[PDB]
């Protein structure tokens, strides 16, 4: 049996993380991590000591398994398994894992330039949506609680080619009240954030 | 290097009609191993193989039974699926049970269900780009919204000029219920994907939203007036504007 915490860690790009576990059993003797990205298939990553921003430890006596991951990167956002087992000259050794931690690396936005844009519907309807974007990883967006408007939370894309990232959350609603001036007023939302005409 | 594959990779079912998942690999390794993921309890193993003609109850065995007459192939059987077999499930590899690398699966999920009414393919609308973000800020992003789908089995794209775009796009990594008021509440997820002024500007640039659904099959019967919700793509698209 293997205890993890299910975190999420959040952790700026840039900081050192560590992940870990700790077991019972004391015939363990082969550790490794699994990195697992969004619902994919569970994917080797260490079984070593280091190997690039990657150190895997183990400390046998206090049943103590950790990694490290030194300057972290948006791309390392991912559930990390710790996977163990016994040695292949037992009677049995099969492998178990760790139930994950998940971690997030909060992207560092450069130049935030947080505004609430109104998006029409390409086929027309009368339908748009509401778009916060260009705001800084500290902004938290709510879930506003009202059953008849939706916001999605934070999202980061990344335009590799312009070197450039940025977060957005979306919002819509059918209330004949709703307009993108009041769509995030369930957030706390930078006072400079722009709000066009 | 190869791989360990999973057919069907998304299923419905009712409750207590059998089906089975298979799993197979080329590798030629002996062992095999099914689990399931659940939230908050991380991968429980359902059973495993250790080589042909031999099986074994891993720690959540009941509700399923394995085969293992050929070394390429382990398939998962229900006899009869029940709601609490919701789940995803993982098919791994190895050379050995042990102290060696597990090749993983992509993973099948499986939704069960009372019956079938409730199930619904998804709607999908492009937002065009707003002029005041490209006064702003010289770049351009359109929204998709997938509306009205059940269960969540969804996998969106996005395709610009015919061909499928990675960069400058971020998809929310689980939808949102439309009507959490109401059982088995549809589904809606929304992505963005963000595009220079430049070329959102060219009108001969084409934008697709893809929405792939996995639902019923041919086989399924289906006795709702509407359309019967099979596998299918749904989609929508904008072109460029020089506004």
């Amino acid at each position: 049996e293997v205890e993890q915490d299910p975190g999420p860690l959040s952790v700026p790009e840039g900081a050192i993380v560590s992940l870990n576990c700790t077991y019972s059993n004391s015939a363990f003797q082969y550790f490794m991590w699994y990195r697992q990205y969004s619902r994919k298939g569970p994917e080797l990553l260490m079984y070593n000591k280091e190997d690039g921003r990657f150190t895997a430890q183990v400390d046998k006596s206090s049943k103590y398994i950790s990694l490290f991951i030194r300057d972290s990167q948006p791309s390392d956002s991912a559930t990390y398994l710790c996977a163990m087992s016994g040695l292949k000259e037992d009677s049995s050794y099969k492998l178990i894992f760790g139930s994950g931690t998940r971690l997030l690396v909060r992207p560092d936005i450069q130049n935030p330039d947080p505004a609430v844009y109104q998006l029409r519907d390409s086929k027309s309807s009368d339908k748009s949506v509401c778009l916060f974007t260009d705001f800084d990883s500290q902004t938290n967006v709510s879930q506003s609680k009202d059953s008849d408007v939706y916001i999605t939370d934070k999202c980061v894309l990344d335009m590799r080619s312009m070197d450039f990232k940025s977060n957005s959350a979306v919002a819509w609603s059918n209330k004949s009240d709703f307009a993108c001036a009041n769509a995030f007023n369930n957030s706390i939302i930078p006072e400079d954030t722009f709000f066009p005409s | 290097e190869a791989q360990v594959t999973q057919n069907p990779r998304y299923l419905i079912t009712v409750t207590g009609k059998k089906l089975t998942v298979t799993c197979s690999q080329n590798m030629n390794h002996e062992y095999m191993s099914w689990y399931r993921q659940d939230p908050g309890l991380g991968l429980r193993q359902i059973y495993y193989s250790m080589n042909v003609e031999v099986t074994d109850k891993g720690d959540v065995p009941e509700g399923y039974k394995v085969s293992r007459k050929e070394k390429r192939n382990f398939p998962l059987i229900l006899e009869s699926p029940s709601p609490n077999q919701t789940s995803l499930y993982f098919c791994a590899s190895s050379i050995q049970q042990g102290a060696d690398t597990q090749y993983f699966g992509p993973g099948t999920r499986l939704t069960v269900l009372e019956d079938l009414k409730n199930v619904f393919p998804p709607e999908v609308a492009v937002f065009e780009p707003s002029e005041a973000e490209i006064s702003h800020t010289q770049k351009a992003t359109l929204v998709c919204l997938a509306t009205g789908f059940y269960p969540d089995h969804v996998e969106l794209s996005w395709w610009v000029n015919g061909k499928e775009v990675h960069s400058g796009v971020c998809t929310d990594p689980q939808p949102l219920k439309e009507q959490p008021a109401l059982n088995d509440s549809r589904y809606a997820l929304s992505s963005r994907l963000r595009v220079s002024a430049t070329f959102w500007q060219n009108p001969r640039n084409h934008f697709r939203c893809q929405v792939q659904f996995y639902g019923l099959s041919e086989n399924d019967e289906w006795t709702q007036d509407r359309a019967k919700p099979v596998t299918q793509i749904v989609s929508a698209e904008a072109w460029g504007r020089a506004d």
